[PDB]
């Protein structure tokens, strides 16, 4: 999801109702600007049948 | 004669805190010039003896 032909999908807010983009305070800003790299997981989805 | 309970807990691992401040930083320059014109007159007398 989506299909092979389409661009990635975007995630930028964290509340039920769409606001509040996700903020970093100033260290995690300063050792994402020296070149390193966030990693991502995936704990648990939900889903119908 | 035993139960089906479930009996959960949590635990901390860390802690992170962020400040927060309002840093400001401001620079200017600056050029001024003036010019002067005048003109005085005056008067005197004297006796000696």
């Amino acid at each position: 999801y989506p299909k092979k032909g389409l661009s990635p999908l975007a995630l930028n807010t964290m509340d039920q109702f769409s606001s509040r983009l996700i903020p970093i305070n100033y260290d995690q800003l300063k050792k994402l600007d020296a070149g390193k790299q966030i990693k991502l997981e995936t704990t648990q989805v939900s889903g119908n049948f | 004669l035993v139960a089906a309970y479930p009996i959960v807990g949590v635990g901390m691992e860390k802690l992170i805190i962020s400040t927060n401040e309002h840093a400001s930083t401001d620079q200017g320059k600056t050029v001024s010039r003036a010019t002067t014109n005048s003109k005085t007159e005056s008067n005197t007398a004297g006796v000696s003896v």
